[PDB]
Order: structure tokens, then C-alpha cells, then sequence
């Protein structure tokens, strides 16, 4: 009794080599998963508020270093000084600033004024953005309520608001003025329940909460998260510390790895981006605009100075992050440098670089940097950078870099297969995928990098256009109402299709207590309706009464156009018909159809009481009830 | 991804034939053998019978129990499995399933119910049964065939009420006793589908 | 020569704690080779079996790692962590050692811990809608009765009866029962009782017409 | 020359915030700054795994120590240190 | 010693800005517990 | 030629599953493995050190 | 009858690039019970063979992930992402439908890749002390020279002559080969020009005493 | 862990026997198949037999060429297996090799080193090589057993050094040489342990 084995061994472990294969597979997705991103908002100095716009500054080289703003107390003509060396001045007076950084709406997040001005402004921006990045995304934040998703931001404290306070003004100003409030206000307002961590890290402090969100992502603690960073300045005393150390340019310009490069120029704003684990986003149905492959992130360690960079420590991340990503050093098409502009950071980073991409390249890779557009960022820069990548993903464009006349001296350019983007470059699809690299060292000496590709080819699917079709906008104030009336009005003088917009809208937003809607069958006059809406109505509903008349509302051929285009009205007159058929010599459909007589009684009054529980029906369909 | 699904059920009357198909994809067919199982309801699961892979030379095995009158076969270019019921009894009405793999039950589809009764149609009874001393029920019968809906107050009363299955009873028509505890506007609606007979009844003392 | 395997018949649960089922044979599994031939099989209410564990001590994909199993020679077992909701159902342990497999054996039940329970024993009349259809289906109703195992024999009686049973409260994870005895009314008319016993009724109580 | 991490918690208290002598600066933004608490532990040891400095207000430390953990099971240092450390300057907590 | 699990989460939407609830507290609980592999009568001493 | 091929599919397959649970272990052990603690040190008010 | 399978016999390659070798059967490996009987063992330098790949596609624990295999019928390829420096040595491709296996075969060898270098053609007098005990060894020493198979022939002669190669240089990636003569003092003593025919080099390079 | 050790190799004269053991620690010996290999010196590698487990029946089988001499038993006792070296020769002498399983070699031993010769211990003869003009060295030839130790001004000359490989004689003596390439105080020290020999040795021009 040992002999009937032959086929039952073959039987059973087949399927141990099909089961534990899938183990082997689930270790590498757990251990290396692609991030997708799903949603991007940002605003910079030069009067960006969207990443439309920036892409729109960079492709026409366009620089915005600007003068000092006045608005906010500073004493301009004591700080302001060319001579070098005075106590207390600074030898610079220019820079990339948000003229509108004090802007805020209080009323929408139901905020007290009083609250509102002992609030820090990096909470704000932090709060606006943070809402324009879940609407980008096509997601409901009303809907997002209750679920385990997760908040990440980088920023510093910047001693706002150090003076006396007022008794008046007193009553906010401990919790204005934290660190963690900075992600409770989010996870508050929106009532999210997962982790919630700022992290300050100096200048790379953005990219490294991206990176400790992946790492969450991959863990399963949170589906969803948000990442991001923030800095405006409040006091000019980090221009004249900087001013003291000779560090900054006079012209307040940065020119990355230029030949004339002085010195760099500070600088503000903010963005946010939402991650997605990539076969969660196929599920769900979103739109992938790119994928994160892989991250990495050490320390500078001993070096010649608290500040000094190394390029060892940088060559070490840069592999560190190829490695984990899993490519090669000739994958690669462009990387986006630091270029911060000192005179002693850019022939390090072009040597690292040297020594690390430009071997064995079969084609040159090419190298800009947008501080040389804006200025520096700090804590924000390196997300406003990913930014700009992935916008060179979507244009299929490499922008260019400004500022620029001769290379460094100071490097060996001929080392490697590396070279400048003075000039605009084609980048279109070609089989093979196109990657990106995107790098940060900050000054405390941590160090960033990171690998983006373009997101997977996807086929589009045409639709017919409806004949007529609704168009509902809703918002929180009158004001905000006329605002969305006149950009729904400026998109709809394009070249859009009337039923993806209405399917967007209706679909892809919230519902709010303001709403307004009008009836289009064509673009032109679509347009033409919204700029004409002038009324609206925040109503209190009550309870609905469905009041059922008596007679003499009759015409020949009443539902022959309805029974054409609603289905329900059309299969409820049938049905109806067909129930009301053994006793009646006519048909009813073509009575209404125009084929009727009004005389015959018999027929007239069945019409009404038909056409009565028909629109009963329907409005049944809608999901209204009585 | 590897699926299966299964079709060719109903209600059959005895003496003749029926045959259950089970359509395979996702995975290479030719391969693997196929086996169909049965369970009879409010019982266990029970073998029936399997046919081997080409490989092994494409045999057949059947229960000895009901050897002789079913028969088993397998289209690989279609990779179909077909089951050929054949004289069936009263004792045949159950839930069959498909089931790949000879001795390792590896996958299973989603079963198909077959009932064989020479009963046929009949509009239910309801006999509302009355408290004599605090619960109350309306006990249907003589309906045929399943299901029946039997709801209290129109679905107004919930809580209470213990809807107990119905039993095959020797008369071969089905009957239930459905019941509500309430201590201390009692109506029972029994719709049968089939007979397409609708009747609403009370429970009053 | 035929392998026999047996395991406890039901074991109640409470969420959250480790649970354990043993399984017994006539003959020890183990062959030349250096295989155990044996089977976990788990079948939820309302639906499809499906397969836990094969040669003793391998878990299947899809199947959550909190199942573990071991043993050998003539005696094995499955081991679970922590138990939820969704893991009620019936257990089966099936060799594979001989062939053909009859059945699957009667299997281990498994439901929500809960404490004993009484039934409050009720009987009803028939109705008289029914005496001019001309039979006695006499009815008695037991309610809210915890575990399983009550038995209803009924002396005014074997081939003439049948019962009822609820499945599971979702909240009250108790029973009830529903006996009825089926005759002629023609018989009914000739001599005008459900005995009934739990083992959560200290006394055996019985109902008359 | 290792890969040991560093993770710690803490949050500002304005030390020295008011008015500067002229002779010290050049170093008051290195002495306040919060990624520098970190970072001058790594530059002293010569470290050179990564360096993070959380602030989530009363409960910090336990998150640092958290994230220190998950990073060791991924492989991206060998050992960490992890903790936290407050020390009031200015009684505003107390009045508050 | 050896460490077995942890758990982090956000209060969320509460009585207050700066109010608990207890809702969220016993969820991390549950997460810390189910992350380290054990079940609640193991443990036998806890700092609140 | 093919007749002692119980033999054969045995040792062959064997192998599948004593490294591929070793695998198994692998990914359980990288998800959940157990942090030491080393070292220590603190300093609290009341003169501890 | 007997099976026979084939391979490229070299394919040198550097670290940084995937790198491909294939196996083809003279017949279908493939089984009545649809699998393919595929082994690939790997021999380092100076170490006991290792097992990567059985049944062609799966791979065996241990080994590095960059490793994959695929194919079948009567072809399979061996697939490494990224070539190593530690990669070198001697791969084997088997079959295991026809048992028992006699011979390895001549398997593939792999080396470092490199540009293509002539050998320095050099002859040395034989040692004075050597001639007088009645001895005289002469070699045509060729230094830094890539690829292997560099020929040699004696003239002035061959079953006198023991040919020894170096591994592959640590630093310049290049080989040496020695080619010692053997005589006797009065053979040598009888004669008063070794042919080099490697790829390295253009033209033969005939040097004498 | 599943650890392999090999023992009983060495040096044997030419007609004689020996005797090779392999002990298994760290799983069930009693359940596998143990083979043999063997591989020439800077040659290929060959099969040689192997033995089944005691679920077969235990049965061995062993090549064609090796067939009359050599048994392979086992010992489940300590799980341990034997192999009988019988008749040895030259030509048998190969690094032998213990490996696990019948078919998938998927454990291999460290390996044993098996010479047979009919040679006695003898220093070497080491001999200038001096050039005509880039390089220069030693020749050292007619030395047994292995091994031997040139090292160049007693390690302080290290680049250039060519030490090639040795190649057995068909007298049974070992010939190798060394080579320094330097163009335009070359010590080529030569050691010898079975004999205990040491010779100093300068070449110029």
C-alpha cells in the first residue's frame, strides 16, 4: 500500500512551485513598488498659482527676482545699504518674494479673524494648497472624512510674530506659532486619521518627507498621503546674516555653474503633491502624471566644516538611490542639479556628477536647474523642482537654463558626456522610457535624490456628444460663485468637449451649499449663459408635497419628443399602455405620438392620468421622492 | 487570472436526462483534471466522480453508489467539462460543483442547484396560527416550487422575527412556519413567484 | 484497512485569542517517501469550500498567515493566532493517503462564544382553516435557547414529525426551534405533548396540546 | 565612515531671541536652528546615516524611536540612536 | 529588551482642537497589538 | 528512460518547497522582525544622571 | 538517441550591461506532464559547483535575483541584469530526461572584457648551471595579451612541450602564457624559433635563440 | 544548516586502496541519494555513481569505466557515506567531490585532492633567466611534491611578477618559472618545504 504515488507527488507540487512563486513575486513588489503621483499644486514667486503657469514662466525664459516688499514693516532704507561692511546692513535688494503671502480666507475654513491673524502665514499657504491638490486630483475632499490618510511637510520656524501681543490678538498665538500644528490643522480640518509628522531637515527637508511617505506607503500604515513643503520669510535677518558672510551675489541672481557665478538669492513658496501605491491608482481609476522608482538618504558626515559639502557623500547617495530604484547610470536622460550658485558648491557637483553619470554614455545627458529662474527656495525648492519635471514629462520639452555664457573652468568638462541646456530640446516618445533625476544637499549636510519616470501609455476612448446637457456649479460664498461662473466661462473659449467638462463636473467635485445651473446645447451658448447667470440660491430645505392637478392641460403629440430621447418615460407610457390594452381599442403611444383623437374621452382622460404617472417616474429616476 | 464557471441548472422532472457545463479560463485547461462533487442540502459533501488528463490517458471514475448512469467528458479545445445527468431520482436534487484537481481540490466554482421533484405547481395555503395564551405566525404550505417571500406588516415589523426555512415534507410540497416574538396592524404577505399568487393574512386572538 | 479520522465535534470561540483543532487517524499517514498525506478544508456559510493546507504543514496562497498546521504520524493540528469574525464555518480534516475519497467526513463546527441559555417553551393550536383542510400539524416553538443539541419527541411519535432550526443570531447568537407533527385531522378527532430536552433546561419540559 | 542614523525630538523655546551682541554673530543661526541638533552629533561622530529631526508636539521622541525601527528593518543603516530633549528658557509655557 | 510593535495616528476630527477621543486611542491600541503579533491578555502592565 | 520518474519528480520537487518557505520565513521575518535595545542613558530632574 | 545540447563557447562581457547565453537541445525536453527538464550549475574558479536554475524557469534559493531563466521546447536563455567581476567562471546547461548523465560537457567559459591585445613575443637563454647537469628548458614568454587561444608552435617541435596559462590579470584584465620546451643538453647543443599565431597580434612573430 | 564534510584523501602509491568518507549534519540523511564526482586536473568534470536511499531499496549504480573497483555504502547509524578507492592509478588522479540528491546536485562538498605517484621528496633546481637587452626572472624545474615559494628580494619586488602556474613533468616532477618585467638587486628567493631546501638566487646580464 505504497505504490499510488507517481501522479499524486505531480499533482500536489506543481502547485507548491505556483503557490510560493507568488510569495517570491509580493517580496520584491513590498520591498521596491513604484509610487505614482496623482496630483500636484504649488505657487512661487513671479506670480505662479499653478503648475500650468510655471511651466508657462520656464518655456519663455522668463526670470521674476524682484524688489523687497514694503507691506509687511520692514525699515526699508536703514536695512538697504551697497556699502559692504556696516554694521547691521545688508549689501543686497533684491529676491523672489509672495507679494501675496498675507492673503487669506478665513471664512471658508470657519475661522474667526482674530484666529486668523496670530496665524502663522506658512499655515495658510499650507491649508490653500493642501485644498488645490486633493481638487487637482479628482478627488472629493468632502468624501475624504474619516479615512487613514496620511500628511508629511517640511518647514522652519521663522520667529513671526516675537513682539508684544495684545490682549485682543491673545488667545491664538501658542498654537499659531508651532511646528505639529502645521499637520494638525490639515489632519483637523479635513478629519483624516493617518500619520501626521513634520520633519525639519534644513534645505533638502521637502524631498526627505517624500521619501519617509514612500516608505509609509510601502508599509501599509496609510493608502492614501500627502507631501510638501513651505517657506516664507518674516524677517530679513537671514539676509544679513548671509549678507556677513559675503555669500550672497549683489545682483541677487543665481547663476548655476556659470563662469561668473558670486554668490545665490533666497527666496519663497510652497507646493504639495499626493502619492499613490501604483496598483491601488489602477484600481481606483485616478490619472497617473508620473512614477516615483526609487529614493535615497545620507549624511555629508565629516567634513572640512560644519557647512562644506563632499563629493564622496554625494557620489554614495547617488548610487545608493540608482541601486534602489533598480536601473543603471545610462538609463538616465536629464538630472536637475542643485545649482545653487556659490563659488565653491557648483565645481563639487559638477565633478560628483562627472564621476558618477557621465560614464560610458552613449548619448550626453543633459543638466539644468530652476533657481537659476527663481532663486533659492530652501525647505520648498527641491518639490517645486519635481514639479517642473514632471511638466517636461507632460510637454515632452526639455526647458532651458538661464544665465548662462561659458561653463565653469573650474571642472574638466571633457571628462564625461555631460553637458549644458542652454537651448530647447525635443524629448518625444521613442519606445524606450524616458527617466529624470532630481538632487538637493542641504546645509546641515544631508543629501536627496531622486527618480522619476514617465507615467505607462494609455489609450483614449471616444464618446458622442449629447444633444443637451446640464451644467452645475456650486460654492461656499456668492463671490466665490461669480469667480467659478467667469473660469468656467474663460476654460469653455477653448477647444473642450461640453460633455467631458459636464461629466467632470458633476463627477469629479464636491457639492456645496451655493449652487447655480444652466441648460447648454452648444459651447457658444454655454458661454454665453454663464456669463449671463446673475441668479442663485442658498435655499433651507423643508418637506416636499408632490400636489397633483386637475384638468385642461392637453395637447396633441405631449410626450412624442420624450418618448424619442427618455427611456424610462418611454417604457413606463409602454407598459402602461400594454396594461391599459385589453379594454381600449386605440394605442395610446401613438395617440400621444400624433396619431390621436381628442374627442374620444375614453382616450383623453387615460392620457392625463398616463402622462401623470410617467413624469411621476421620472422624477423617481433622478433620485428625488416625495 | 484563473476562473470557472458553471451553468446548465434548473428543475427537471424524473426519468430523463440533463447535462451541467463548466466553463475554464485563465489557465492552461489540458493540464489539469476535473472532478464534480455534490452536497445535498442541510447535509455534507460527497465525491462523484473526476476524469483524468490526457497524459495519463483521459480515463473516467465514477461513485460506485450511482455508477452506470452518469457519464463525464472534456472538450480541450473548448476546455469545457460536461456532466451528463442521466435517470435522475428525488434523492438527486442538490448543489453540484466543479472542482479542478483529481486528489488535490485546488479551485471551486460557484456551484448550480438541481431539483428533481414529479410535484408541480401550486398556490400556497397560509393558516394563520393564533396565540392561545406572546409570539404569533402564519405557517404556509403547498407551494411549490421555491421560494416564497414572507414578510410582516409589509416589512414594518423587524425585530422578533424568526423566519425558520422551509422543509421538504413527505406530501412532496414545501411548507414553512414563519413566527414573530412580540409581547402583549399584524399582517403576514406571502408572495409565491411561481404560482404568482399574492395573499396578506392576519394573526388575532 | 480503510484510514479513520476523527476530531471534536464543535469548539465555541471568542474573538482575539488563539484557537486549536485536533485530528486523529487509525493509521499513521506518514509514507516511504517522507510525506504526510493529509488536508485542511474550510467551508463558510453560503458558500464555496476551500482549501488551508496541504501536506501536513504548507499554507496555500490567499490564505491569511495567521493558519498555521503541524503534526504527524497519526495525529495533527490546526493552530490559528487570532481569530475574527469572518473565520465561521465548518473544518474539515481529509486524507489522501487512499483512494477514492466517499465524503468529507461530519467536520468540526465553529461559532461566537456565548453563555448558556433557556428556552421559554411555547405550543400553539391549530388553526381551524386547517381542520377543514383535514389535517393536525401541531406546532411548538422553542425560543433564544443556547448551545445546540436540544431534542423534541413527541407523545400525544416516530415518522410523523419535523422540525425547524434558525441559524445564528448576529447579536443574541442564540437558537430557536420549531417542531411540528404532522397527522390526519381524521386521527386528531380520535385523541385530543413535545417532550423537550436541553442541556440548558435543568428539567425536561414538556408541552401539552 | 559607518551608516549609523540618527533620529531625534524636540521643538524650538527662542533661546536667545532677544537682542545680540555684535561679536556673536555669525552663529546664531547655526545655534537655534533645529536640523543642526542632528546634524552636529553626525559631524562630531563623523556619522553618516540619515539624520532627522520630528516635532509632534508632547509625543516626539516615541515617533522618532517608531521611524528609527522601521528604518532598521529596511536596510538603510545598521544601528540608530533615538530620544529627545526638552529644556525650557523662558517661563511662557508657565503663564500661557 | 526587545521592542514588538508600534502605532502612530492623527486625533482627527474631535470635540476640539485640542480635545481626545477615545475612539482613536483604542484603534492605535488595536493596530500596536495586531502589529506586534500578540493578543490584549498577554501584556500585564502598561504606562498611561 | 522515463519509468523511474516517481523518483525523479520527488527530489526535484522537494526542493521547491524547502527553499521557497525559506522565503516565506524571509518575508515574514522583513515585515515584522524584533528591534534590541543596546544602550541607554538619561538625565531627569532630582540629581539623576 | 543520446540527447546533445550546445552553447556559445565564450562571451566575454563587463560589468555594468545585461548579458544573454542560450542552450539548444537536439530534442523536445518537454514532458508528458508539461515540464521541461533544465539544470544550470555555475563553477567559480577554484570552488565547488552551485545550483541556480532547475525545471528552466524558477530559480533556487541563495543565488542573486539579477539571475533569471526562460524558454522552452528545445530552447533555453539564461538572462543576468547586471554583470559582477565575481561572475566569471564556467556555466553548464543539463538535461535530466535521459539518466544517467555521463559527462558534464564542454560547458561556456566567461571572462572580463577588455580591448584586443598582442602578447609581447620575448625568448630567454637558458641558465649556464642548468646546461651543465645536462638540462635545457626554453620558453616563449607572451605578456599582456587578450583574449585566450594564442597558438604557439616550436621550430628550429612538439611532444617535449608543457603549455601554462595565467588567470585572468587582477588590474590590466590581460593573460600570459608560457610555453616550456623541455630538452635534453645535447639536443639542444644539436640545433643552432618559437611561431606565435594569437588575434591579438597582426602577423606570425617568429623568435629564436 | 545543512553541512557536509569530507575526509580519507591524500597521497597513495600506485596498487594500493583507500578508503573516502562523507558525513552529513543538519537534516535527514536517511531520505536522499548520494552521488559522486570527480574532476581531472585542469580538465572536466565526471560522473562517477551514486547510491540510492532505503525507501528504494538502497540499490547503487556506478559508470562503466570505474566499474570492478569501487563500492559505495552507507551508514544511517551516524549518517555517514563510503566510498572504496581500489587500484589507483595515475590516471585516476582528480579532486573528488560528495554531492547530495540523485538527479539535482544541489549541496557540493569542499572537495578532496586525491594524488597518486611513485616519486620521492627532491629539492628544486633553480636557474637564472637572465634577458639579451625588458624582462628577466628564475626558472625553477624538477622539484616534488608541491608546493614551492618563489617570492622576488624577499617581497620587496611585486609589480611585473609573472609567477606561471606549474605543470607536472612526465618523470613525476614539478616545472614552473617566474618573471619580472622591468626595463634597464633581483633576488629570487626559492623554498621548498617536503625537501626543507632553500636556495638564493641573482640573475644579470
Amino acid at each position: 500500500m505504497a505504490s499510488t504515488d507517481s501522479e499524486k507527488v505531480a499533482e500536489y507540487l506543481r502547485r507548491a512551485t505556483l503557490d510560493l512563486r507568488a510569495a517570491r513575486q509580493r517580496i520584491r513588489e513590498l520591498e521596491g513598488e513604484p509610487i505614482a503621483i496623482v496630483g500636484m499644486a504649488c505657487r512661487l514667486p513671479g506670480g505662479v498659482a499653478s503648475p500650468e503657469d510655471l511651466w508657462r514662466l520656464v518655456a519663455e525664459r522668463v526670470d521674476a527676482v524682484s524688489e523687497f516688499p514694503g507691506d509687511r514693516g520692514w525699515d526699508l532704507d536703514s536695512l538697504i545699504d551697497p556699502d559692504r561692511e556696516r554694521a547691521g546692513t545688508s549689501y543686497v535688494g533684491q529676491g523672489g518674494f509672495l507679494h501675496d503671502a498675507g492673503e487669506f480666507d478665513a471664512g471658508f475654513f470657519g475661522i474667526s479673524p482674530r484666529e486668523a491673524v496670530a496665524m502663522d502665514p506658512q499655515q495658510r499657504l499650507l491649508l490653500e494648497t493642501s485644498w488645490e491638490a486633493l481638487e487637482n486630483a479628482g478627488v472629493d475632499p468632502i468624501a475624504l472624512k474619516g479615512t487613514d490618510t496620511g500628511v508629511f511637510s517640511g518647514l522652519m520656524g521663522q520667529g513671526y510674530g516675537s513682539g508684544a501681543v495684545a490682549p485682543e490678538l491673545e488667545g491664538f498665538v501658542t498654537t499659531g506659532v508651532a511646528s505639529s500644528v502645521a499637520s494638525g490643522r490639515v489632519s483637523y480640518v479635513l478629519g483624516l486619521e493617518g500619520p501626521a509628522v513634520t520633519v525639519d531637515t534644513a534645505c533638502s527637508s521637502s524631498l526627505v518627507a517624500m521619501h519617509l511617505a514612500a516608505q509609509a506607503l510601502r508599509q501599509g500604515e496609510c493608502s492614501m498621503a500627502l507631501a510638501g513643503g513651505v517657506t516664507v520669510m518674516a524677517t530679513p535677518g537671514s539676509f544679513v546674516e548671509f549678507s556677513r558672510q559675503r555669500a550672497l551675489a549683489p545682483d541677487g541672481r543665481c547663476k548655476a555653474f556659470a563662469a561668473a557665478a558670486d554668490g545665490t538669492g533666497w527666496s519663497e513658496g510652497v507646493g504639495v503633491v499626493v502619492l499613490e501605491r501604483l496598483s491601488v491608482a489602477r484600481e481606483r481609476g485616478h490619472r497617473i502624471l508620473a512614477v516615483l522608482r526609487g529614493s535615497a538618504v545620507n549624511q555629508d558626515g565629516a567634513s572640512n566644516g560644519l557647512t562644506a559639502p563632499n563629493g564622496l557623500s554625494q557620489q554614495r547617495v547617488i548610487r545608493r538611490a540608482l541601486a534602489a530604484a533598480g536601473l543603471a547610470p545610462s538609463d538616465v536622460d536629464v538630472v536637475e542639479a542643485h545649482g545653487t550658485g556659490t563659488t565653491l558648491g557648483d565645481p563639487i557637483e559638477a565633478q560628483a556628477l562627472l564621476a558618477t553619470y557621465g560614464q560610458e554614455r552613449k548619448q550626453p545627458l543633459w543638466l539644468g536647474s530652476l533657481k537659476s529662474n527663481i532663486g533659492h527656495a530652501q525647505a520648498a525648492a527641491g518639490v517645486a523642482g519635481v514639479i517642473k519635471m514632471v511638466q517636461a514629462l507632460r510637454h515632452e520639452t526639455l526647458p532651458p537654463t538661464l544665465h548662462v555664457d561659458k561653463p565653469t573652468l573650474e571642472v574638466d568638462w571633457s571628462a564625461g558626456a555631460i553637458e549644458l541646456l542652454t537651448e530647447a530640446r525635443a524629448w518625444p516618445r521613442n519606445g524606450r522610457p524616458r527617466r529624470a533625476g532630481v538632487s538637493s544637499f542641504g546645509v546641515s549636510g544631508t543629501n536627496a535624490h531622486l527618480i522619476l519616470e514617465e507615467a505607462p501609455a494609455e489609450e483614449p476612448v471616444a464618446a458622442p456628444e449629447l444633444p443637451v446637457v446640464p451644467l452645475v456649479v456650486s460654492a461656499r460664498s456668492t463671490e466665490s460663485l461669480s469667480g467659478q461662473a467667469e473660469r468656467l466661462a474663460s476654460l469653455l473659449e477653448g477647444d473642450v468637449s461640453l460633455t467631458e467638462v459636464a461629466g467632470a463636473l458633476v463627477s469629479r467635485r464636491a457639492v456645496l451649499d451655493e449652487r447655480a445651473v444652466v441648460v447648454a446645447g452648444s459651447r457658444e451658448e454655454a458661454v454665453t449663459g454663464l456669463r449671463a447667470l446673475n441668479t442663485a440660491g442658498s435655499g433651507t430645505p423643508g418637506k416636499v408635497v408632490w400636489v397633483f392637478p386637475g384638468q385642461g392641460t392637453q395637447w396633441a403629440g405631449m410626450g412624442r419628443e420624450l418618448l424619442a430621447e427618455s427611456p424610462v418615460f418611454a417604457e413606463r407610457i409602454a407598459e402602461c399602455a400594454a396594461a391599459l390594452a385589453p379594454w381600449i381599442d386605440w394605442s395610446l403611444v401613438d395617440v400621444l405620438r400624433g396619431e390621436g383623437d381628442l374627442g374620444r374621452v375614453d382616450v383623453l382622460q387615460p392620457a392625463c392620468f398616463a402622462v401623470m404617472v410617467g413624469l411621476a417616474a421620472v422624477w423617481e429616476s433622478v433620485g428625488v421622492r416625495p | 487570472e484563473v476562473q470557472l464557471v458553471q451553468s446548465g441548472g434548473g428543475l427537471v422532472q424524473p426519468g430523463r436526462s440533463l447535462r451541467l457545463s463548466c466553463t475554464a479560463s485563465g489557465f492552461t485547461f489540458g493540464d489539469y483534471a476535473m472532478s464534480w462533487v455534490r452536497q445535498a442540502p442541510g447535509k455534507g459533501l460527497e465525491w462523484v466522480g473526476f476524469i483524468r488528463s490526457k497524459a495519463y490517458g483521459g480515463t473516467t471514475e465514477y461513485a460506485a453508489s450511482v455508477k452506470g448512469r452518469f457519464t463525464i467528458s472534456r472538450d480541450d479545445s473548448k476546455s469545457i467539462a460536461y456532466l451528463q445527468m442521466n435517470s435522475l431520482k428525488t434523492e438527486d436534487t442538490a448543489v453540484y460543483y466543479c472542482t479542478r484537481g483529481g486528489t488535490l481540490f485546488d479551485y471551486w466554482g460557484q456551484g448550480t442547484l438541481v431539483t428533481v421533484s414529479s410535484a408541480s405547481t401550486k398556490g400556497p395555503s397560509v393558516f394563520p396560527l393564533a396565540p392561545s395564551s406572546a409570539a404569533l405566525g402564519c405557517l404556509v404550505k403547498d407551494y411549490f416550487p421555491e421560494p416564497v417571500t414572507v414578510s410582516w406588516n409589509s416589512g414594518a415589523l423587524t425585530s422578533g422575527v424568526h423566519t425558520f426555512p422551509a422543509v421538504l415534507q413527505s406530501s412532496g410540497l414545501y411548507s414553512l412556519s414563519s413566527v414573530v416574538t412580540v409581547p402583549s396592524t399584524y399582517i403576514c404577505n406571502v408572495n409565491h413567484k411561481p404560482s404568482n399568487t399574492k395573499v396578506d393574512k392576519k394573526v388575532e386572538p | 484497512d480503510v484510514v479513520m479520522t476523527q476530531s471534536p465535534l464543535s469548539l465555541p470561540v471568542t474573538p482575539g485569542e488563539p484557537a486549536s483543532i485536533s485530528c486523529r487517524s487509525s493509521q499513521s499517514l506518514l509514507h516511504s517517501n517522507g510525506y504526510n498525506y493529509l488536508d485542511w478544508y474550510l467551508q463558510k456559510p453560503g458558500q464555496s469550500p476551500q482549501l488551508l493546507i496541504y501536506l501536513g504543514s504548507n499554507r496555500a496562497s490567499g490564505v491569511p498567515d495567521r493558519f498555521s498546521g503541524s503534526g504527524s504520524g497519526t495525529d495533527f493540528t490546526l493552530k490559528i493566532s487570532r481569530v475574527e469574525a469572518e473565520d465561521v464555518g465548518v473544518y474539515y480534516c481529509m486524507q489522501s493517503l487512499q483512494t477514492p475519497r466517499l465524503t468529507f467526513g461530519p467536520g468540526t463546527k465553529v461559532d461566537i462564544k456565548r453563555t448558556v441559555a433557556a428556552p421559554s417553551v411555547f405550543i400553539f393550536p391549530p388553526s381551524d382553516e386547517q381542520l377543514k383542510s383535514g389535517t393536525a400539524s401541531v406546532v411548538c416553538l422553542l425560543n433564544n435557547f443556547y448551545p445546540r443539541g436540544a431534542k423534541v419527541q413527541w407523545k400525544v411519535q416516530s415518522g410523523n414529525s419535523q422540525e425547524s432550526v434558525t441559524e445564528q443570531d448576529s447579536k443574541d447568537s442564540t437558537y430557536s426551534l420549531s417542531s411540528t407533527l404532522t397527522l390526519s385531522k381524521a386521527d386528531y378527532e380520535k385523541h385530543k405533548a413535545c417532550e423537550v430536552t436541553h442541556q440548558g433546561l435543568s428539567s425536561p419540559v414538556t408541552k401539552s396540546f
